């Protein structure tokens, strides 16, 4: 599994770029594909959709209308083709690739990133009320998120999904659901909650758990994260 | 369309009620194990798309048949709108033309059958189903809108010109299919192995009667005897709801011998 | 529309799934699958050798826009009554059957003779109750080594009711006459009979010519006329 | 190597012999006890309540 | 001669065999199960229908969680199916077309199925390439493949048509044990519910008992007259019954050795394909050639139910872990969930 987002660099404003990621790995046509972006040192922000069959495509309100994401399946590529871009628009924009069906792991990889830089109140507000926790290694740590709508569902499940980001790397997956934990995490991690108020509990920290913790809500779109609560030693 | 005479209409009407509601059973029986409950093969679109011009056109019977019912018996002039005989000619033209469809099917299906069991395109029945009930209407609302049925302009020297028109497409469909059940039919007499033939014989006849001496007398009366005979009540007042009583007995005779004959022979 | 994000994408990885089956369904509805039977050295070898060029053994071939399947089950030793329906709404079955074998005693048990093996054979898979409908094409194979054998063997030693000529034609037809003598029904399915040797190339011209009947059968029963 | 198959059938015959068994009075009752003991927690005997019905 | 003798021994331990299981037969369950009071007309109606199969059903699993299922036609498909939302989770494409079993694993990872290529392929669903995958593939069987039952990720029992059961090792490949001692072609498999026995029916109609350890036959079971083509374990793992060809489903005794209770009608005529039992055991669900299937009263041998919704022949059934619902599978094409 991999996925290498290729274009960015050095934009005008006003003016366009297409950014390409090229997937070689894994089963390409039966995923999503997400596109999120990070501005240069803000949180996670969800950019478009495109479905598996490309049957179904959503997009930010902040760049609908200027964005356009596109698959071809057998080429193995997406793209994001962007036009107008502002100064807004400088981040490092991620690849994700998310499949959809009953016990999956939606969002559960994510591409290394590439650097584009240019130089909505129904939205569910995931807050991270606490951003910052220095912790020494060995200790049990909770991270708090709260959401403004109750993320439960009438099916059963509460939409809400854990990432981490290291320093310097690309988030992963580490909670899915709000209580499934990832493949390759290790059950160090753990989370809970009712609708509405969320914990991951890092249980015996160590030292590679250091970094940006987001929480995200899945159960309408637009995505949305939190502002990220770091880590440090 | 009916208070012409208004007495000596009177039996048929109950004979048009009659079948038209047995009709619109059967049609919606058809329709709804073909839209949901029943897996569609390709002949299945002919099929669904038949039972759906039945359905409107023997709803659009019922609908006549109840203005003159609620005019003769309680006594109100319900003015409903001129521009619903428009789609009931409509769906009388996509019914006969569906007929034409299916008959053209078989005749194709015995004829060429490894083309039709390997190189038949899968979506050629919602391509035929969708042109002839795009031209069916189209021919529809270019007449009802010469003959003044769509919003009350119109010249007779073009309505004429148009009900001939569908005249001659009504008899080139009953050619077409008369043309195809008869190829069908020879390929069958002369050079079958394994078939049913007297059942097969018999049920080919049996839609071509039923084409001939139900589906088209209306059309006939309606597009082309009305200008050639010349004459206008006396007798128009008999020989248009014995073509409607017709109809709706085609229109209630379709959706058995082109569903329930064929399929529900598991039952009994 | 309660439903999730999730369940939506769900359902619509749902109907893709729907998507593939419908449209490898329709890939699988129009290929001709075909049984091919027959007891031991009935000549079936030679006969898959003559189309192309443990388990199921599977046969592809096309022959002239029609492409067939030719499964042959002789190498499961089992009792054939609990997989016989698996192969039910197979297109034909091809029967081989020796002509050399009237004489050949079977090297089970020396009571029965090799032609009455083939001809139990035949009566029980052409009387089952999977089987009511199906065609059944016959293979006469090995006729060159019958011409041989019917000079001095004659076809007293398998059929002791027969009387007539030591050659080839009026035994072959009694043969034949025999093998479709063997349905107790006579109107439902057809047989096809076809005397083959290893020097012939038109039996899948034979056999392409009885299974477009039954295309033909499949193609009424799919416009409704059954 | 008739006798040594038909000695594998006497060897099998003679390990199905040495068996204890029971009555099959005690086993209808233990069986009967099982099904009494769990005819709560069968939702296809007692027809289960639509709210917690997962099949509509 | 010696072998004569032999048989004579044999002749011998049978009768021994017989007198020593009528000297357990004290009273019929039929008279200790009769002041129980009657289970009702279980009136079951049809909740879910999956449509998806476009030829015959031959089998059908659930898996653990009450929810997911598999389904394995002869159009060379076996789908997963989220049962509670109708979906189609997966899609697996077979090899061979000609299948006749299908299991799922209680962890939820993997998939076998086999049939008439001799092989029970095992598929992993969880892949983290998105596809499943053919992860192994078993041949060592040489008649056709009628059973498979997961024990674990890493062990499956697999019965065939070649008169065999075995045990494999499915990351080597191998047959760790083989059950051998039908005469018949093994047709159906249940595991206990501690998965130290299975008991396989088979086509001599008999039914043996295997301790999956030791590789023996422990008892063997008499009392059908044709081939056994079913065959399920009651919950207690004390008792399980068999559903065979003579139109009739037999419940036995392990611990007393024969048949206890016998379910029969007169209308019936048509063999039983698929035979399970409800949560408690109380109800004794049979599927048919009739079309239908038929719930009995396994204590009082009263037909309580029928089934009535398929077109074609019931080939399929199973109860959930939950005892919340029956699937019936069919050669009609279709899936019913039954509530
Ligand atoms: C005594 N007055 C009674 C009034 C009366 C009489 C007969 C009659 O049915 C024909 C109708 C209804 C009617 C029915 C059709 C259907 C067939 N073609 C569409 C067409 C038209 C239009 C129309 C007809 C004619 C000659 C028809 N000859 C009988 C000439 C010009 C003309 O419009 C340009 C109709 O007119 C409303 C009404
Ligand atoms: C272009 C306009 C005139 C067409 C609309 C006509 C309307 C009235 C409806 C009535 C029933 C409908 C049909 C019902 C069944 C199907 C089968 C589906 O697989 C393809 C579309 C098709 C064939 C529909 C086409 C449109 C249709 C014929």
């Amino acid at each position: 599994v991999q996925l290498v987002e290729s274009g960015g660099g050095l934009v005008q404003p006003g003016g366009s770029r297409k950014l390409s990621c090229s997937a070689s790995g894994f089963a390409f046509s039966s995923f999503g594909m997400h596109w999120v972006r990070q501005a240069p040192e803000k949180g996670l922000e969800w950019v478009a959709y495109i479905s598996s069959g490309s049957g179904t495509i959503y997009y930010a309100d902040t760049v609908k209308g200027r964005f356009t994401i596109s698959r071809d399946d057998p080429k193995n590529t997406l793209f994001l083709q962007m036009t107008s871009l502002r100064s807004e628009d400088t981040a490092m924009y991620y690849c994700v690739r998310s499949i959809y069906y009953y016990g999956s792991s939606p969002f559960d990889f994510w591409g290394q990133g590439t650097t584009l830089t240019v130089s909505g109140s129904a939205d569910i507000v995931m807050t991270q009320a606490t951003s910052s926790v220095p912790v020494t290694p060995g200790e049990s740590v909770s991270i708090s998120c709260r959401s403004s709508k109750s993320l439960l569902h009438s099916n059963g499940n509460t939409y809400l999904y854990w990432f981490l980001q290291r320093p310097g790397q690309s988030p992963q997956l580490l909670i899915y659901r709000m209580s499934n934990l990832a493949s390759g995490v290790p059950d160090r991690f753990s989370g809970s909650g009712s609708g509405t108020a969320f914990t991951l509990t890092i249980s015996r920290l160590e030292a590679e758990d250091v970094g940006v913790y987001y929480c995200m809500q899945h159960l309408e779109y637009p995505l949305t994260f939190g502002a990220g609560t770091k880590l440090e030693l | 369309l009916l208070l012409l005479c208004g007495k000596e209409t009177l039996i048929p009407v109950f004979l048009i009620l009659f079948i038209a509601l047995v009709g619109l059973v059967g049609n919606g029986f058809v329709l709804w194990l073909l839209g949901f409950r029943m897996r569609r093969n390709a002949f299945s679109v002919y099929v669904l798309s038949l039972a759906g011009a039945d359905f409107l056109f023997l709803c659009f019977q019922i609908i006549n048949c109840l203005v003159y019912l609620s005019n003769f018996f309680c006594s109100i002039s319900i003015n409903f709108p001129s521009f619903f005989t428009t789609v009931m000619t409509c769906a009388y033209l996509a019914g006969l033309s569906m007929l034409s469809t299916v008959s053209t099917e078989r005749c194709l299906s015995v004829l060429w059958p490894i083309w039709y069991r390997c190189r038949r395109p899968r979506h050629l029945s919602a391509v035929v189903c969708v042109l002839l009930w795009a031209l069916s209407l189209l021919l529809s609302i270019l007449e009802g809108k010469f003959c003044g049925f769509l919003f009350s302009d119109g010249d007779s020297g073009w309505c004429q010109t148009f009900d001939f028109i569908t005249a001659a497409w009504l008899i080139f469909l009953f050619m077409v299919l008369c043309g195809s059940s008869l190829a069908l039919l020879v390929r069958i007499l002369c050079g079958s192995r394994g078939l049913p033939l007297t059942r097969l014989y018999l049920t080919i006849l049996l839609t071509v009667l039923v084409f001939l001496l139900c589906g088209l007398p209306f059309g006939i009366q309606w597009f082309l005897i009305l200008w050639i005979w010349k004459d206008s009540d006396v007798l128009f007042c008999h020989i248009h709801p014995v073509s409607v009583v017709l109809s709706s007995l085609n229109s209630s005779a379709n959706p058995i011998i082109y569903f329930f004959v064929g399929s529900f022979r598991k039952q009994w | 529309c309660t439903l999730s994000a999730e369940d939506k994408a769900a359902v619509e990885r749902s109907k893709m799934i729907d998507r593939n089956l419908r449209e490898d369904g329709e890939k699988a509805a129009r290929e001709v699958k075909l049984l091919l039977l027959g007891a031991g050295e009935s000549g079936k070898s030679t006969i898959v050798k003559q189309m192309k060029i443990t388990g199921i053994v599977e046969t592809h071939f096309t022959f002239k826009d029609l492409h067939f399947k030719m499964f042959d089950v002789g190498g499961q030793r089992s009792e054939r009554k609990k997989w016989i329906h698996c192969f039910e709404g197979v297109t034909a079955i091809i029967f081989c059957v020796a002509l050399s074998d009237y004489d050949l005693v079977l090297a089970e048990d020396e009571e029965m003779n090799r032609m009455h093996e083939s001809m139990k054979l035949f009566d029980s898979i052409c009387n089952n109750k999977w089987f009511t409908d199906t065609s059944i094409i016959l293979f006469l194979n090995k006729k060159d080594l019958f011409e041989e054998k019917i000079k001095k063997s004659p076809l007293t030693i398998c059929y002791p009711e027969y009387a007539g000529s030591n050659t080839y034609e009026e035994a072959a037809a009694y043969i034949q006459c025999q093998f479709e003598d063997l349905n107790k029904r006579k109107d439902t399915k057809e047989i096809y009979t076809h005397f083959t040797c290893a020097t012939d190339t038109k039996n899948v011209q034979f056999v392409f010519d009885a299974v477009t009947d039954v295309i033909i059968k499949n193609n009424l029963k799919d416009c409704g006329l059954f | 190597a008739s006798i040594a198959q038909a000695r594998k059938l006497v060897e099998q015959l003679k390990m199905e012999a040495n068996i204890d068994r029971i009555k099959v009075s005690k086993a209808a009752a233990d069986l009967m006890a099982y099904c009494e003991a769990h005819a709560k927690e069968d939702p296809l005997l007692t027809p289960v309540p639509a709210s917690e019905n997962p099949f509509r | 001669s010696e072998l004569d003798q032999l048989r004579q021994e044999a002749e011998q331990l049978k009768n021994q065999i017989r007198d020593a299981r009528k000297a357990c037969a004290d009273a019929t369950l039929s008279q200790i199960t009769n002041n129980i009071d009657p289970v009702g007309r279980i009136q079951m109606r049809t909740r879910r229908t999956l449509r998806g199969h476009l030829a015959k059903i031959y089998a059908m699993h659930w898996g653990t969680d009450s929810r997911l299922l598999v389904s394995a036609s002869q159009d060379g498909k076996l789908i997963i199916w989220d049962s509670y939302t109708t979906n189609k989770v997966h899609a697996i494409p077979l090899r061979s077309s000609w299948v006749m079993t299908c299991a799922y694993a209680p962890s939820g990872n993997y998939v076998a199925c086999g049939g008439l290529d001799n092989i029970c392929s095992i598929y992993n669903l969880k892949t983290r390439e998105g596809n499943v995958r053919v992860s192994r593939e078993l041949a060592g069987h040489t008649g056709y493949l009628s059973c498979c039952r997961f024990l674990d990720d890493n062990q499956i029992v697999t019965s065939s048509g070649d008169t065999t059961c075995a045990l494999w090792d499915i990351e080597t490949g191998q047959q760790t044990t083989t059950f051998t001692g039908h005469t018949g072609d093994v047709m159906s498999l249940s595991l206990a519910p501690d998965t130290r026995l299975f008991v396989s029916g088979a086509c001599d109609a008999s039914a043996k008992l295997w301790d999956v350890r030791e590789g023996m036959c422990r008892q063997t079971f008499t009392g059908h007259e044709s081939d056994i083509n079913a065959i399920c374990f009651f919950p207690n793992g004390n008792a399980f019954a068999t559903g065979s060809d003579d139109a009739t489903c037999r419940l036995f005794d392990l611990r007393a050795d024969q048949e206890l209770m016998t379910y029969s009608h007169d209308n019936i005529i048509c063999g039983i394909t698929s035979v399970s039992f409800s949560k408690s055991g109380r109800l004794l669900l049979a599927g048919y050639d009739d079309f239908n299937c038929n719930v009995w009263d396994a204590l009082k041998a009263d037909r309580a139910g029928v089934l009535a919704g398929h077109d074609n022949r019931v080939s399929c059934l199973g109860v959930t872990d939950d005892g919340m619902a029956v699937a019936t599978g069919s050669w009609d094409s279709f899936l019913k969930i039954w509530n």
